[PDB]
């Protein structure tokens, strides 16, 4: 929970945080690498992704 | 991570002041005033890149403030010395915001992002000051030759209002010495040269012969006048 709150900050400030999304011409929304977690981790990173492209531009 | 981000906020805060921090080491390899900044490896490589683009800001703070103290120490009467005084009092406004958010550091919750917003205006202030300083190292001008270079920067830095306002003020702070040396030559004819600020040198002879070394903010027509 809170680590994902901290993780979106470093991408808001710039380039990626706790894990490494990098792949700016290959986007996979973020890396989390977890499948036993809920599938709403797959969509909260979709809102995380449409802001970092507008930050690097 | 969020405790690791806040100490990279505090270690960067000392980098912007000009002193060398703990996790970010500063080293000049070049004769230019800009020193290199190396961040150490972190437990998360993301923030290490995010702090890495805020290191070009103290690159620009270390650029112009070493220039204005080298200009001040190797003592001149020149307009390049009075140029450095207009840059020094702007450094008072830069150092006073950093101390005000440190009152919020005892209540410490400030971000890598709330700090990132305030540094993009103050990279703007420092990058223009660095790019004036970088032009002055390549130039080696003084007197009216500096006055015409600063008059050209009032032309180019238009479109950004606040980059125009300092480039105006730097020109106005370089001309109020120079046109006072003009006026002190008009009321008596007192030609004093600490390092030949004014163009006209003392010669029966009638040999005041303006110089081609220097020119006022206007063209040679007002220098002949």
């Amino acid at each position: 929970e809170t680590s994902l709150v901290r993780d979106l900050l470093y991408v808001f400030q710039g380039i990626d945080g706790k894990f490494v999304k990098m792949c700016n011409s290959e986007n996979c929304y973020k890396v989390d690498g977890k499948v036993a977690v809920s599938k709403s981790l797959k969509d909260i990173t979709s809102k995380l992704s449409e802001l970092g492209w507008l930050h690097n531009k | 991570l969020p405790s690791q981000e806040t100490c990279l906020v505090e270690d960067l805060l000392y980098i912007l002041i000009g002193v060398d921090g703990r996790y970010i080491s500063v080293q000049p390899l070049v004769g230019r005033q800009s020193r290199s900044f190396s961040v150490e490896q972190n437990l998360d490589s993301s923030v290490k890149e995010l702090v890495n683009r805020i290191l070009p800001v103290a690159t620009n703070y270390s650029t112009v403030t070493r220039f204005v103290e080298e200009n001040s120490s190797f003592e001149y009467g020149q307009v390049n010395h009075a140029l450095g005084a207009a840059m020094r009092t702007l450094g008072k406004e830069y150092m006073i915001l950093i101390s005000q958010l440190e009152h919020l550091q005892r209540q410490g919750l400030l971000s890598l992002q709330k700090l990132w917003f305030y540094i993009q205006p103050t990279l703007r202030t420092m990058e223009v000051l660095a790019s004036i300083a970088t032009s002055l190292n390549k130039g080696e001008c003084f007197g009216g030759a500096t006055l015409s270079l600063l008059h050209d920067r009032t032309f180019g830095y238009t479109g950004d209002s606040q980059a125009q306002e300092l480039c105006l003020y730097l020109t106005k702070a370089a001309s109020a010495p120079y046109f006072d040396i003009l006026e002190r030559w008009i009321y008596r004819g007192i030609i004093n040269d600490p390092y030949s600020e004014f163009m006209v040198e003392e010669h029966w002879d009638q040999r005041y012969t303006i110089v081609q070394q220097q020119i006022p903010s206007f063209l040679q027509k007002v220098a002949d006048k």
